């Protein structure tokens, strides 16, 4: 199981660092999001080694990070725009996609 | 040690061959590790990692493939090199033996241990470089890597190896115990087939062929029981091996579930682990098989060793000698095949004959003048020089000895005649032929002196065989010629001619004549008589006609 | 056609085991089926293990499905072992019995009236026909045939079950088959060629060797060391390249196919991972399929490796089978139940206008017409070896003449039983080879014990038997003198005590004293029986009752020695050697 914290009210241009932790699980992690009425979709992925890959919509702005010492993951929101508003989740899995409850972020 | 002693010559290729073996093994042992890595990445879903590991895996697979060809080719190079070198060395040793050392073994034994064993060891060392060194490193590497990838399963590897070792012990006992006997029986069958076939004339001459068939069928029947036993042994072990391997794999799958709770990545290991487990089982069984087969190699190398090492009976001494004076003398000689207290002397330009009981060393005493035998007690000096003092060069270029049997070699008769003298021109060739009265007979052939001769010389009969032998004896015109009952097979028409020809070339020649036929000996100037290792006396035909009793009971014939 | 001939050869013997040979097919079919679905079950097992793990992440399932699938897999593997047990045992039993049957068959056919085959073919070639070809068949059936059958069954089954499991991944994994088969065909063909060349060259070498290692005595006497070693070294250099090529191409196949298996498992891994990550989202099923297909690739190239390796054995085996079939079609030529069973010659033996030769063209003899009477004997002489020795070959009906008749009393050789004939007439042939066992066996070659003493005394050899250790019980099969072989043969013939005897030049290689002993042995042989004799040393049978002399198989003169010398002729010229 997972746990994520950080989401909340924000403005278009703000910065927010997401932070999720794994229940003793070691995995390749990544963040997903769901816009209201939309499907779950990829946002970014961080490899266990340390290299990553981002979605074009967030390429160049959002940054992901992790600490293998405890398998915790982070994602730095920054330079927000209204369409970024959505509910986001931390994902790390082997076969069936384990994801946490996630948290929403509202870009005012 | 002998094989490596010879292989020092090819160590340069041996090292590269062994390195090829090593690279093949390491590639084969990684590819399941990379299997685990790639399917673990599938578990972890890293596309770029998947691609990189896949390309690495295919590359290493191809690398192992090419390692295989290089390994086999250079292993073959070293194997053939050692085989050729050892065969050459043994051939040299054989050709350097004394006739007694040759008599130490039967000609069939020489040829078999010189041709079958050499190729057997060649194939053995081939498998050794190509395979043997593969098994142990393969086994240890698989063991350690499997322990590393699934440490919690260490015990099951030990259990599997124990079980396979147990069944391999059962095999190593029963299979060998029966293999020896069945090998003997299959050889026995071929032997009886040989004997029956060559005797087919006489076998078909009698209804006993039916009983011979019954005997052969009986023998095959005993062979059948052992063959069935070994078949049962196959049918027990091969299922036994496959069962133990399968049980080990399934147990590996089953028990890993007890520990996945705190670590699921072990799912990644399990497949590579079972692969390694099957690999090590196969490695140990093939190692056992090759170790068992190594016993034949051990026997062959033991057999070749003694022939390689044995020293001759005759040896060089000090300095080359002068030209032979041409005299022969004996000093209380003794020998065991036999002879004792033998003494006599003959001077240049004299002829003497020898006669004794049939089989009582028909020609051995004469054979002693050649140093191929040595006097155990006493001595003989030919030309005033002892056998221990003379050297082989002078003997051949000054003495000759026609054997008790006619011997020819494949090719042309001309080369066989040239055996006696390296540079004997044709002219001397027909001179010797006419001395033996063979010029016209040879002329009757396809070409003549260069005409062909069979390997066994079966295209000429015995009489002309004796004639060719005596020609070979006389071609060198040596000071000393030994004539041994060469007249006992050809037609009773040319004995007078051959003795007469010897009676004109005798100038500066002294010859010893041996035969049970006093008829050919009557022309001898002197005669000596022997009986079962005891010299009877010396004298002449007419004098011995009354002097000794042994004379009469042959003379009456 | 060779394949069909070899198949007929096998069929001729395998017919007598049809039910078992058919039941083994069902056994192996079941075995392969079970061995081929095993990868499916191990893959499903690892899939369910991954499922159990993911449940352990939150649910901690009871692994019940996993346990059930492991149960299935373990039971299937055990039953696979049982199937191997059963078909291996039954196949081994049938192979053993069939091998015994065909070995006895080859022997029995050999002891038919194929005399011509032995007469024509050299001894070495005919012995090879046995010891190479039949032994190759024996080895193939002992270990080769089951491997190929099991492996081909496994191959077809595993192909079918691959295509039942997945389409694209299997259609790709088998894609290495053409490369592997091209490798196998090329390497094996070149290996066949080069190994045959190597065998030829090493045969030449070891023949040179054999002859030299036999004649080394003359070498020592004349010191041929340098020349013989040089020739040996040249032939050794030739065989050096020959055996280098042969050994390399013989041993290359197995490691080459092993590496091909490595690359095959590699490429299947590559596609498996690619499909798993880029294809179906069900990773658990994906990895199960991947491991399953790894197992499949291993179990697929194992058949290919085994069949390719056994190809060398089986091809040479079927060629040897072709040779054995050529033998098995040779006419037996045994005589039928001709009714007449001779019991006594009646002492009216003679020949009638006999024309014969090795082959119809250029007969070696023509119009031979001689007669022999009660306890009488006839002396023969003419051209050396063939031309005169051949008549004896007909006397035992070893061959059969085209036209002309020979009889012992009116009845021609074609009339009576061959067995009765051979029983009533004995023959002594120049070489007079011996047989395994003791000298007692060689004299008996019979249900007689104490007659050996009387015969040996009659053979003037008894002293020699008693001379050796344990007398008659001296094992023999070398270590025996020349004339005594012929003496033993004469003793054998006399214990046979046939009505008629035929003897060749028994004094080929013997001394005058041994010649006289042989002569008194002859006297004993002829004293009680009618007998023919071939003599080149006229002194041997100078006391012949009647004498015959031959041109190139044509009678030119006949009569007593005194008659034939007072009558000018070739006989007197031959005698004039004395």
């Amino acid at each position: 199981q997972l746990v994520e914290s950080g989401g909340g009210l924000v403005q278009a241009g703000d910065t927010l660092r997401l932070s999720c932790e794994a229940s003793r699980s070691f995995n390749r992690m990544g963040w997903y999001r769901q816009a209201p009425g939309k499907q779950r979709d990829m946002v970014a992925h961080i490899f266990s080694d340390g290299r990553t890959r981002y979605a074009d919509s967030v390429q160049g702005r959002f940054t992901i990070s992790r600490d293998n010492a405890k398998n915790t993951v982070y994602l730095q929101m920054n330079n927000l725009k209204p369409e970024d508003t959505a509910v986001y989740y931390c994902n790390g899995f082997f076969i069936q996609d384990f994801w946490g409850q996630g948290t929403p972020v509202t870009v005012s | 040690d002998l094989i490596i002693q010879h292989a020092k010559k090819y160590k340069g290729s041996v090292v590269i061959a062994l390195l090829a073996v090593i690279v093949m093994v390491v590639s084969a042992l990684w590819q399941p590790k990379l299997l685990q890595q790639v399917l673990e990445a599938i578990m972890n879903d890293d596309s770029d990692k998947m691609k990189n590991l896949g390309i690495q895996l295919i590359a290493i697979a191809g690398l192992g493939l090419v390692a295989g060809v290089i390994n086999t080719i250079f292993s073959a190079k070293v194997a053939q090199g050692v085989s050729a070198d050892i065969r050459e060395a043994t051939f040299r040793k054989i050709q350097t033996f004394s006739f007694g050392n040759i008599e130490k073994f039967s000609a069939g034994n020489l040829v078999v241990r010189l041709t079958n064993d050499v190729t057997q060891i060649q194939n053995v060392i081939m498998i050794a470089l190509q395979t043997l060194f593969r098994i142990p490193f393969l086994f240890i590497g698989s063991f350690i890597l499997a322990m590393l990838t699934l440490p919690q399963l260490w015990w099951v590897i030990v259990a599997l190896v124990i079980a396979v070792i147990l069944i391999s012990m059962l095999s190593f006992s029963q299979m060998g115990k029966h293999f020896m006997i069945i090998q003997n029986l299959i050889d026995k069958i071929n032997g009886i087939a040989k004997e029956n076939l060559l005797g087919i004339r006489v076998v078909k001459s009698f209804v006993q062929e039916k009983n011979q068939l019954s005997r052969f069928t009986k023998v095959s029947e005993e062979l059948t029981t052992h063959n069935l036993i070994v078949g049962s042994l196959f049918a027990v072990m091969i299922p036994a091996f496959m069962l133990v391997a399968n049980l080990a794999v399934v147990g590996s799958i089953f028990f890993v579930s007890n520990l996945v709770k705190d670590d699921p990545t072990l799912i990644g290991g399990v497949a590579s682990f079972m692969n390694y487990l099957m690999q090590i089982m196969m490695a140990i069984i093939i190692g056992g098989m090759m170790m068992m087969m190594t016993s034949r190699a051990a026997v062959s190398i033991k057999r070749i060793k003694e022939v390689m090492e044995t020293e001759p009976d005759v040896t060089y001494k000090k300095v080359p000698e002068q030209e032979l004076i041409g005299s022969v003398e004996f000093d209380h000689v003794s020998f065991r095949y036999t002879l004792k207290d033998i003494s006599f002397s003959i001077q240049p330009g004299e002829m003497i004959g020898i006669v004794g009981a049939t089989g009582a060393g028909k020609s051995t005493l004469a054979q002693l003048i050649p140093r191929l035998f040595d006097p155990t007690e006493g001595k003989i000096e030919v030309g005033g020089v002892d056998l221990r003092e003379v050297n082989e060069h002078s003997l051949r270029k000054t003495v000759s000895f026609v054997l008790q049997k006619a011997i020819l070699f494949s090719g042309t008769i001309a080369q066989n005649l040239r055996h006696g003298k390296r540079d004997a021109s044709e002219a001397d060739m027909e001179r010797a032929s006419g001395i033996a009265q063979a010029k016209e007979f040879i002329e009757k052939l396809a070409e003549g002196y260069d005409a062909p001769v069979e390997e066994r010389s079966n295209n000429f009969s015995g009489g002309q065989k004796q004639r060719l032998s005596i020609t070979r004896g006389v071609i060198g015109e040596p000071k000393i010629l030994i004539l041994d009952d060469s007249t006992s097979a050809l037609d009773a028409r040319s004995e007078r001619l051959v003795r007469e020809a010897l009676d004109k070339e005798l100038k500066e020649t002294t010859t010893i004549v041996i035969a049970q036929k006093i008829s050919s000996v009557v022309h001898a100037d002197r005669i000596l008589v022997l009986d079962n290792g005891r010299l009877v006396g010396e004298g002449t035909h007419e004098e011995l006609a009354a002097t000794n009793p042994v004379y009469q009971e042959i003379y009456e014939t | 056609t060779d394949l069909i001939k070899a198949s007929k050869f096998f069929y001729h013997y395998l017919k007598r085991y049809k039910v078992s040979f058919l039941f083994i097919f069902l056994a192996i079919f079941a075995a392969t089926y079970l061995q081929v679905k095993a990868p499916q079950f191990v893959g499903e097992a690892i899939q369910e293990l991954a499922k159990y793990a993911v449940n352990v992440m939150q649910g901690k399932d009871d692994k019940s499905a996993f346990v059930s699938v492991i149960w299935k897999l373990l039971i299937f593997y055990v039953l696979t072992s049982a199937a191997s047990f059963i078909y291996s045992i039954l196949f081994t039993q049938v192979v053993g019995k069939s091998t015994n049957r065909m070995r006895i068959g080859l022997f029995n056919k050999l002891e038919k009236l194929t005399i011509r085959f032995f007469d024509s073919h050299q001894d070495g070639e005919i012995l090879s026909r046995f010891t190479s070809d039949l032994d190759n068949i024996q080895n193939s059936l002992n270990q080769a045939l089951l491997q190929v059958l099991t492996n081909i069954a496994l191959l077809v089954g595993v192909l079918i079950m691959m295509f039942r499991q997945n389409v694209e991944l299997a259609w790709a994994t088998i894609a290495s088959t053409p490369i592997a088969i091209l490798i196998a065909v090329f390497v094996i063909s070149k290996a066949r060629k080069y190994v045959d060349l190597q065998q030829d060259e090493v045969g030449k070498l070891n023949g040179y060797m054999d002859e030299k290692i036999s004649g080394q005595r003359v070498i020592i006497t004349n010191g041929l060391q340098e020349e013989t070693i040089d020739g040996f070294l040249e032939q050794n250099e030739k065989v050096r390249a020959a055996t280098y090529k042969g050994q390399v191409y013989s041993g290359l196949l197995f490691p080459m196919m092993q590496g091909m298996s490595l690359v095959n498992t590699a490429i299947v891994i590559f596609f498996g991972g690619w499909l798993a990550i880029n294809g179906s989202v069900d990773r658990a099923a994906a990895l199960g399929l991947v491991v399953m297909f790894v197992q499949y690739s291993q179990q697929y190239y194992q058949p290919l490796m085994q069949i390719s390796s056994g190809y060398s054995m089986i091809q040479l085996a079927v060629t040897g089978a072709r040779r054995l079939n050529e033998m098995f079609d040779e006419p037996d030529e045994i005589r039928p139940e001709n009714g007449e069973k001779l019991e006594e010659i009646n002492k009216a033996v003679a020949l009638n206008h006999v024309v014969f030769g090795y082959n119809p063209e250029t007969p070696v003899l023509k119009d031979v017409s001689i007669h022999v009477d009660k306890g009488e004997m006839v002396a023969l002489v003419g051209p050396t070896g063939s031309g005169k020795t051949t008549i004896m070959n007909l006397m035992n009906r070893f061959y059969d003449v085209n036209e002309g008749a020979v009889t012992f009393d009116g009845v021609d050789i074609r009339e009576m039983d061959l067995d009765s004939l051979r029983s009533h007439v004995g023959i002594v042939l120049q070489e007079s080879v011996l047989f395994s066992g003791t000298i007692r066996e060689n004299i008996a070659f019979e249900a007689t014990d104490e007659e050996i003493v009387q015969a040996a005394k009659q053979a003037n050899i008894h002293e020699f038997i008693v001379n050796l250790e344990q007398g008659y019980d001296t094992e023999i099969t070398n270590l025996f003198s020349t004339g005594q072989k012929q003496l033993v043969s004469i003793a054998r013939t006399i214990i046979t005590n046939p009505e008629l005897l035929i003897l060749d030049e028994a004094t080929s290689n013997v001394d005058t004293v041994t010649e006289a002993k042989i002569q008194k042995a002859m006297d004993e042989a002829i004293k009680g029986r009618t007998s023919f004799v071939i003599a080149h040393r006229l002194k041997t049978i100078l006391n012949a009752d009647r004498i015959i002399v031959l041109r190139d198989g044509e009678v030119i003169e006949e009569g007593n020695h005194h008659e034939l010398v007072e009558q000018d002729g070739f006989y007197a010229e031959l005698y004039k050697n004395q």
